[PDB]
């Protein structure tokens, strides 16, 4: 199955340059255009360029002085460099397979296979990586609090991802110091809370944090 | 001046049918379009492509109560059998000569979903995080519909509006609302009192939780 999987940093100071990869598995990039789309939160979808190697590339004009696309077809890859990067350019970003040009130059126009999106913030806050607390006491709720981190995101799992029925994460909440804490929960039987051992594993990988905690009452 | 232009919000009720509009601008009034769907907190997905004589072909996986037809400059969308899972942006895209470009985007509000009373989990603070020198009670709101509630804390029946931070509300995967909110106290604080309250009010019914040191 061809699928897209955009990466990067997750943080860029500003003015500086954000460098993106998509990269393609299950079929090849060659013939297609690939468009890179972004969307700040809350906001509309923009686009903001594409590229066919062999062919050409084009970018928002909006965007066309900062914006950099390529690809690499030895890793089957795509690439998006955006210059000088601002405030408006915090954004989740996507890449997609576009139009097919065949040799003849007749083409076939699509936007059919979307990537996960990869999240970008600009700030001159630095990174800052969570502390990881457990929270605990029909059924249960045993938890973890992750206080204090920057920029989003954190990924959440519980028992190495055995566990996923009734794990709830939720979204964070933005401190006045500028800083996130967000909350995550398994609903557990009351039962089990001695036949069973629960871990909740955070990541947060602009900060290359990862740390595991029990949640036991 | 590739335009296109969709109306921000559209609604429909629960079972029924409903029809988006995207128009293009008219320099481009023949133009195919794609439709892309976002459902809330996730990325977008492809729905179809619609033709300027009307015809459509959608997605791979992507269901027949999905379709899509053409009126001169106006493309359309049609959702039948509407489930709350459809309430989503839609956003038309189109492809120009060296551009592609996106309609504003319409968020449909699907009508008629049962109201739903939260659920409410108060955590008090951990031994780890007093051994921090901090305290934070966590109080989790999940599963409300629709989705807005107010929060109030006490401490031995006092209200507590001083180190209190709440999330908006946001869809969850169960088609239910889920928000949380905060309350920071010194250690000292937390075990001076006899219990704190959350109190969450969710369609002007209240529901508590207490912690105690
Ligand atoms: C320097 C630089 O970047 N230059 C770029 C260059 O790279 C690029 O190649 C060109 C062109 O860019 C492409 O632009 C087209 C849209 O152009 C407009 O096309 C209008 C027609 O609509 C397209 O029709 C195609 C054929 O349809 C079939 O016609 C049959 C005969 O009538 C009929 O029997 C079939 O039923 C029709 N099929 C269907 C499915 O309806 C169709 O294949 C396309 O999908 C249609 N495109 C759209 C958007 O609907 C035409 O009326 C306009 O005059 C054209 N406008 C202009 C300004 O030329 C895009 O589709 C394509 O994606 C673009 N390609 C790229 C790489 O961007 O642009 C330079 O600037």
């Amino acid at each position: 199955q061809v699928q897209l999987q955009e990466s990067g940093p997750g943080l860029v100071k500003p003015s500086e340059t954000l460098s993106l990869t998509c990269t393609v598995s299950g079929g090849s990039i060659s013939g297609y255009y690939w468009s890179w789309i972004r969307q700040p939160p809350g906001k509309g979808l923009e686009w903001i360029g594409y590229i066919h190697y062999s062919r050409s590339t084009n970018s928002n004009p909006a965007l066309k002085s900062r914006v950099t696309i390529s690809s690499d077809t030895s890793k089957n890859q795509l690439s998006l460099r955006l210059s000088s990067v601002t405030a408006a350019d915090t954004a989740v970003y996507y890449c997609a397979r576009d139009t097919y040009y065949y040799d003849s130059g007749d083409y076939e126009d699509a936007f059919d296979i979307w990537g996960q999106g990869t999240m970008v913030t600009v700030s001159s806050a630095s990174t800052k990586g969570p502390s990881v607390f457990p929270l605990a006491p029909g059924t249960a709720a045993l938890g973890c609090l992750v206080k204090d981190y920057f920029p989003e995101p954190v990924t959440v799992s519980w028992n190495s991802g055995a566990l996923t029925s009734g794990v709830h994460t939720f979204p964070a909440v933005l401190q006045s110091s500028g800083l996130y804490s967000l909350s995550s929960v398994v609903t557990v039987p009351s039962s089990s809370l001695g036949t069973q051992t629960y871990i909740c594993n955070v990541n947060h990988k602009p900060s290359n944090t990862k740390v595991d905690k029990k949640a036991e009452p | 001046q590739l335009v296109l232009t969709q109306s921000p919000s559209a609604s429909a009720s629960l079972g029924a049918s409903v029809k988006l509009t995207c128009t293009l601008s008219s320099g481009h009034s023949n133009y195919a379009i794609a439709w892309h769907q976002q459902q809330p907190g996730k990325g977008p997905r492809y729905l179809m492509k619609v033709n300027r004589d009307g015809s459509h072909i959608r997605g791979d996986g992507i269901p027949d109560r999905f379709s899509g037809s053409t009126s001169g400059a106006e493309r359309y969308l049609t959702i039948s059998s509407l489930q709350s899972e459809d309430e989503a942006d839609y956003y038309c895209q189109t492809w120009g000569a060296g551009i592609r470009v996106f309609g504003g985007g319409t968020k449909l509000t699907v009508l008629g979903q049962p109201k739903a009373a939260p659920s409410v989990t108060l955590f008090p603070p951990s031994s780890e995080e007093l051994q921090a020198n901090k305290a934070t009670l966590v109080c989790l709101i999940s599963d409300f519909y629709p989705g807005a509630v107010t929060v109030a804390w006490k401490a031995d029946g006092s209200p507590v509006k001083a180190g209190v931070e709440t999330t908006t509300p946001s869809k969850q995967s169960n088609n239910k609302y889920a928000a949380s909110s905060y309350l920071s106290l010194t250690p000292e604080q937390w075990k001076s009192h006899r219990s704190y309250s959350c109190q969450v009010t969710h369609e002007g019914s209240t529901v508590e939780k207490t912690v105690a040191p």
